[PDB]
DNA sequence: TTGGTTTTTTTGCACTATATTTGTGGGGAAGGCACTAGTG
DNA sequence: CACTAGTGCCTAAAAAAAATTTATAGTGCAAAAAAACCAA
């Protein structure tokens, strides 16, 4: 997570909002005219540095996590980054061609460094070398040095964004079922933007309303449909049914229908007023080109959000409508939000990005003023960015060491349990205090949600390994494998999928595709395909190839006619074997065989086939969480592969690798878990944290 | 129960009673387009039903692993190959019936023993 | 379970602990003898407040 | 002083609409090319329904010198070209409209919409697989 | 090969040529096909106009039968970057495309969507067998409006107000009879009775 | 005949209060200027 | 004579991207809308 954080998403960070510029022109027309004074800031490539800590009145030692351990220093390093007039001229008439740095690489602060990541000195030490240094080869383990303070961040759960949900409320409410729809661009703004769309009467007040900021009423989804430009009402009821043979959809859609049988126009929908405010600017009632903005920039900041691509709106709200109905329809059940596979598990990467745009945009806030102040001469461009570099500094510091997550805001919206102070008793608790989750739901507590264990945990999270009490199901411990999801560009996926062949949604229609198959990308709709089987294939061999990055995961929905592709940032995911159906000796075989295992314990005996080198050919897989729905797995090797002690189909794709790692750290230790209650494991595995021994060597 | 649309433009066609020759005619409410009326249906409700149950059911039913499979025959092919699964209609009070595709005849049938 | 064919019944397949302590359980029934110790345990943590309350 | 009104007479002419790949994209959109050069050769059956495009050997042998072209839709409606240039410089009606004139020509009716495929049987052919791949 | 086939390479459009000339995409949504040429009344006016009551608007015979007839500053300021292509876009496309026939009879409103216009490529035989290569930078989709004598605004927003529990099912056919707003063409052929 | 009238019924919304014991330990606690004194 | 720290004195950092989910009870205001009387 950390190594992610620094080698990228600092200089996208920064690039992104590397613009600032105070081109004074003449602040009036003329003034004859004047010269267009642009004040043009910029920031090129970033640097980091080893760290690296002067003290007072001194030269800058080259830091050892010792060294800043037992003098109470933070072992964080520096950092400073490229800043960068020639003009365009314009009396009034003619117009609309009227359009520095001081300095390099200026100072900018100091952040933490993760231990053993790439930029710190212990990443590559030697035996011999990590004792002249004097730590134990042992301390496997990205912690903090805050203070002289070992310290480390807990991960975070949250229900994953930009996907469709249903519920069914409660009974007395005059609503019934309802979708919800989350939104982010990690991490601009938060934009939060729930998109929500309730349905009416039980009373048979059949009527469908959506919520849609800045607009403060209940609007028929009707006018919505026809302000986004789709007139004729035929085409409303083709984007929302999909099997023109089926009816039902279409009588409950009946009245919805009539609802908007008053407007026949785009513009005159787009001319209802949905206020909220702001104060009202150039209007006669409301503006075309104000809602039209609204409904571009704002309105669902996924897909798209820029001018021109109304008609994605469209469809996508015309899924979620459908899947609304189902509901409503019982053709389909509730949804399930105690699910694992739609959650996802934040880590220090995303932590670190949310806290540094925070401090960031206070940065570029404060270099606005006192750039405004200099009225007269001069430029800083020097002084200013030192109390800069004190803010952030001091910002991640505080973060860091206190737990509460954000600036001095008065412990608004800080969850205290981010920055826990590492256990350091038992070697086992130590490993047993890293790979820790945690979620917030109440100070008492629930008794019919998530603290109960649920059956997608398999094999991703230990079963056992909990404490008890006013926590218990809420914190929770990885299993042994189980691997988090970094994410990765999309991009290439969506061009490689377009070129193979795809509808773009520009110019679907049901009618000639009464069978063809949708395709989704992070929750986006894009296109619809025809043939989904060559497809499915071709890119998991391209998978197993290595052409991709493996976290990529898909699921064929075939009962839904469905295709969902996920490269998202945290996901779970845990490795399995590779079944292949067809076999020359016969039945059915797992494709790796005795010769790849002798290899491996050759190159382990060696003191070259790593893991790595098991899954670029093509013999191990991983599967997130959300895939198990479309695989069946075979328990043991031999379980039914070919045709007292206890007590022991024909058409597996995968075998687990070895069934006791389902497991987590601190269970492991128990004999034979099998062989007695579970609880009592569960005691044990609580307990075991609270036993001496050794911790370290050193 | 199915709907027509206006031949001028995809709107729903609302009945209406010619009054002086008594048979019931679909007028386009947004054009003056007019269109006689095949079936004294009008509106069709269907409180309780036991149908939706042959949804999805993709030529593709076969190729997925996860539906188990059986060896009843289909009394088409007679192949003792299948793939079963039951009711689509999630709901309580459904029942226990299921449902015999098999891949050789690509056809549908009941489970009813009787 | 995703070891399992979809759409059964079968004890073992909806979570029947068939064999005893003395043999020793199976990775699926290991996994149901978790959930009701879960359950169990949950229940408890949360009636003790709650009952301390109505006590008082 | 140019007549406000569209020009109707160059409606007249069948046009192939064209998705392609992004790399034969990028060279062909470039306008540093387009000095009017000839490109490549296109193959028609007498029979018809098969059509493979023959690129000329100016590609330097970097991407297939053979494509398929496979009309997406055979027959193609309501889809035509115009051409945009700057001009030379309850019975209540709106007076100010604030109308802008554009000097437009309409210049072909698109009949058949195509798309260029790389054989994988050509040799140059299954590179750009492995570039496709990497990214 | 056999000579089965018709073989010619392709040629580009001249490079000077194509310079000051813009070339977009035009797209009809219609059920029926339709033929600008014929089924439109010359003369045939292409503008790019504001599209605020467009039932108001008078047809252009309308118009030339008309004219016939008639012969302090905060002084500290910051602005926020945005692309200037995109700022160009968003200039051009302020007012849409509508294009009218000089009867009236069929109006269209273009739009523009974005989604394949940089990857297309424009291909159209040349007179001599060669295939004219255009970059297409825009595709612009232009849809019918004002054929079933569309209501007004105003109108429509007393209606939804929840006076009556559902609006006169005949609402519309009771209009029609006071003929109220009628159609730019109907406008058009009354003012040429006239 | 029906709308102004008083009466009633409802719907919402805004309130509070959430078992008992014990022990560490880890944090900081006003920051932001202002006016003068020593040193270069 | 000028720059910066060292200590003492003293009001503001005023920016909005958002509203963020975490319940469940009851129960007294408070207002919103329906429902009876009758009078113009
Ligand atoms: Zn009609
Ligand atoms: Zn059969």
């Amino acid at each position: 997570s950390f190594n992610q954080f620094v080698d990228y998403t600092l200089q996208d960070i920064i690039c992104e909002d590397s613009t600032l510029i105070l081109e004074q022109l003449a602040q009036h027309t003329t003034e004859s005219d004047n010269i267009s004074r642009k004040y043009e800031i910029s920031f090129g490539k970033i640097y980091v540095t080893k760290p690296m800590v002067n003290e007072s009145d001194g030269v800058t030692h080259a830091l050892y996590p010792q060294e800043a351990r037992l003098r109470n220093l933070t072992y964080s390093s520096g950092l400073f980054v490229d800043v960068k007039t020639y003009e365009a001229i314009d009396v009034p008439g003619r117009e609309l061609k009227y359009e520095d740095s001081e300095s390099g690489k200026v100072f900018i602060g100091r952040l933490p460094i993760m231990l053993r990541s790439k930029n710190c000195y212990l990443s590559e030490a030697t035996e011999s070398d990590l004792y002249k240094l004097k730590e134990c080869p042992f301390d496997m383990g990205g912690y903090f040095i805050i203070n002289g303070s070992e310290k480390v961040l807990i991960a975070q759960e949250r229900s994953a964004g930009n996907i469709v949900q249903v519920f069914k409320k409660a009974a007395p409410s005059p609503i019934s079922h309802v979708a919800e729809i989350r939104s982010a661009l990690e991490k601009g703004s938060r934009f939060i933007s729930t998109l929500q769309v309730k349905l009416y009467g039980r009373s048979s007040a059949r009527t469908i309303k959506a919520t849609l900021p800045y607009i403060k009423q209940d609007i028929p989804i009707v006018i919505i449909f026809r302000a986004l430009g789709i007139i004729p009402d035929g085409e409303i009821l083709e984007h929302i049914c999909y099997d023109v043979n089926d009816w039902q959809m279409l009588e409950m859609l009946k009245p919805c229908v009539e609802d908007g049988f008053v407007i026949q126009d785009r513009e005159t929908a787009l001319d209802f007023i949905g206020r909220r405010g702001t104060a009202l600017g150039i209007k006669k009632e409301k503006r075309i080109q104000y809602a039209k903005d609204i409904l571009q920039k704002e309105f669902l900041p996924h897909i798209t959000q820029l001018e021109g691509f109304e008609s994605r709106k469209a469809f996508f709200l015309g899924y979620m409508i459908n899947r609304l109905l189902l509901c409503a329809l019982d053709r389909k059940d509730q949804d399930d939000r105690d699910h694992f596979g739609k959650k996802r598990l934040d880590l220090a990467g995303p932590l670190l990005a949310q806290l540094f745009k925070t401090l960031f945009k206070k940065l570029t806030k404060d270099i606005f003023r006192y750039m405004q102040r200099t009225v007269e001469e001069a430029h800083d461009f020097n002084m200013k960015l030192a109390i800069n570099a004190k803010t952030i500094t001091s910002g991640l510091k505080y973060a860091l060491a206190t737990g509460n997550w954000g600036e001095q805001k008065k412990a608004m919206s800080s969850r205290a349990g981010v920055s826990q102070v590492l256990n350091r008793y038992t070697y086992s608790s130590t490993l047993s205090h890293l790979r820790r989750t945690n979620t917030p739901i109440g100070r008492d507590g629930k008794l019919a949600k998530p603290r109960q264990l649920h059956n997608t945990h398999w094999g991703l999270v230990c079963p056992a390994e909990t404490p008890e009490g006013q926590a218990c199901g809420l914190v929770k411990n990885l299993s042994l494998m189980s691997c988090i999801s970094v994410g990765t560009d999309p991009m290439p996926i969506i061009t490689f999928l377009s070129e193979w062949g795809m509808e773009p949604l520009e110019d679907y229609v049901p009618h000639q595709s009464p069978d063809a198959t949708r395709v989704f990308v992070n929750g986006v709709w894009h296109g619809v395909h025809r043939n989904p089987a060559r497809l499915m294939e071709t890119l998991r061999t391209l998978r197993r190839k290595g052409d991709i990055n493996p976290e990529v995961s898909m699921i064929r929905d075939i009962r839904e006619k469905e295709l969902k592709i996920f490269t998202d940032a945290g996901r779970v995911y845990r490795p399995l074997f590779i079944v292949e159906d067809d076999e020359s000796l016969g039945h059915k075989e797992l494709k790796v065989r005795k010769g790849h295992i002798a290899k491996l314990m050759a190159t382990e005996y060696q003191d070259e086939y790593t893991w790595s080198s098991l899954l670029n050919e093509g013999l191990v897989e991983y599967i997130d969480a959300e895939e198990e729905e479309s695989i069946l797995i075979a328990m043991q090797p031999e379980d039914l592969e070919p045709a007292a002690k206890r007590i022991r189909a024909t058409t597996f794709t995968h075998c687990e690798i070895h069934p006791s790692m389902i497991l987590g750290v601190a269970a492991s230790i128990i004999p034979f878990p099998d062989h007695n209650q579970s609880p009592r494991n569960t005691y044990q595995s609580a307990m075991g944290k609270q036993a001496m021994g050794v911790f370290l060597t050193n | 129960t199915t709907f027509r649309f206006c031949r001028d433009c995809n709107n729903m066609l609302y009945p209406r009673e010619d009054k002086e020759n008594n048979r019931l005619l679909f007028e386009c409410r947004t054009c003056s387009y007019v269109e006689e009326a095949g079936s004294p249906l009008v509106y069709r409700h269907e409180l309780i039903t036991n149908i939706g149950e042959t949804a999805g059911v993709v030529q593709d039913i076969g190729s997925d692993p996860t539906l188990p499979r059986s060896d009843r025959e289909c009394p088409k092919c007679h192949s003792r190959e299948n793939v079963f699964f039951q009711s689509q209609q999630r709901r309580k009070d459904t029942s226990m019936v299921l449902f015999f595709v098999c891949l050789s005849c690509s056809h549908i049938f009941t489970s009813d023993q009787k | 379970l995703p070891h399992f064919s979809k759409d059964d019944y079968s004890p073992e397949s909806k979570g029947f602990v068939e064999n005893s302590y003395l043999r020793g359980l199976t990775p699926q029934e290991f996994f149901f003898h978790a959930m009701g110790g879960r359950e169990g345990l949950i229940d408890t943590a949360v009636k003790t407040a709650e009952t301390g309350y109505i006590q008082r | 002083e140019e007549s406000l009104d569209l020009d109707l007479e160059r409606s007249n002419r069948q046009v192939w609409l064209v998705r392609l790949p992004m790399f034969l994209a990028e060279k062909w959109r470039d306008r540093n090319n387009l000095h009017g050069q000839e490109l490549g050769k296109i193959r028609i059956n007498k029979d018809g329904s098969k059509i493979t495009l023959l690129l000329n050997e100016n590609d330097n042998d970097s991407i297939p010198h053979e494509y398929d072209l496979e009309l997406t839709k055979k027959v193609v409606e309501n889809e035509y070209v115009f051409t945009e240039q700057n001009l030379k410089k309850r019975d209540r009606y709106i007076p100010y409209v604030k109308t802008i004139p554009k000097k437009t020509a309409i210049v072909g009716t698109v009949c058949h919409e195509c798309q260029v495929m790389p054989s994988m049987n050509d040799p140059n052919y299954h590179k750009i697989v492995e570039q496709r791949r990497n990214i | 090969d056999p000579n089965e086939y018709n073989e010619f390479p392709l040629r580009a459009i001249p490079k000077e040529d194509l310079e000051n000339m813009r070339t977009h995409l035009l797209k009809f949504q219609s059920k029926k096909k339709i033929n600008p040429v014929t089924d439109f009344h010359l003369p045939v006016r292409l503008h790019r106009k504001d599209t605020r009551n467009l039932q108001f608007q008078l047809t252009r015979a309308e118009i030339v039968q008309r004219q016939k007839e008639i012969s302090l500053r905060r002084k500290t300021r910051q602005l926020k970057v945005l692309d200037e292509n995109a700022k160009k876009l968003r200039f051009e496309e302020f007012y849409p495309w509508v294009m009218e026939d000089f009867d009236g009879y069929n109006t269209w409103v273009g739009s523009y969507e974005a989604g394949n216009s940089d990857s297309y490529v424009l291909l159209s035989v040349e007179d001599d067998g060669s295939f004219t290569m255009i970059p297409a930078d825009k595709v612009y989709k232009f849809t019918a409006r004002n054929k079933y004598a569309t209501l007004t605004i105003d109108e429509a927003e007393k209606r939804m107000d929840k006076k009556s529990g559902e609006v006169p099912r005949w609402l519309m056919k009771h209009l029609d009879n006071i003929g109220t707003t009628t159609t730019r063409y109907d406008r058009t052929r009354r003012k040429l009775k006239a």
